[PDB]
């Protein structure tokens, strides 16, 4: 990953 | 509720 | 908020 | 490391 979200 | 990364 | 990031 | 919310 390395990046977040929430998707 | 919290996908990611 | 209430959703992610990251900016 | 986490600008978010
Ligand atoms: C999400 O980011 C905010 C701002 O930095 C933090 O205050 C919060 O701790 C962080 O949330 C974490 C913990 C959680 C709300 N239980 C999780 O659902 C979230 C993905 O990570
Ligand atoms: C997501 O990142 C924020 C900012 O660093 C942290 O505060 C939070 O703990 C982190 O969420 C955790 C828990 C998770 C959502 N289930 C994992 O997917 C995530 C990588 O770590
Ligand atoms: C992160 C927060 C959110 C955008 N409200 C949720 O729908 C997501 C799955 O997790
Ligand atoms: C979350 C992770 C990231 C996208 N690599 C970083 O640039 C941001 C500020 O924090």
């Amino acid at each position: 990953x390395x990046n977040x979200x929430y998707x | 509720a919290x996908k990611x990364x």
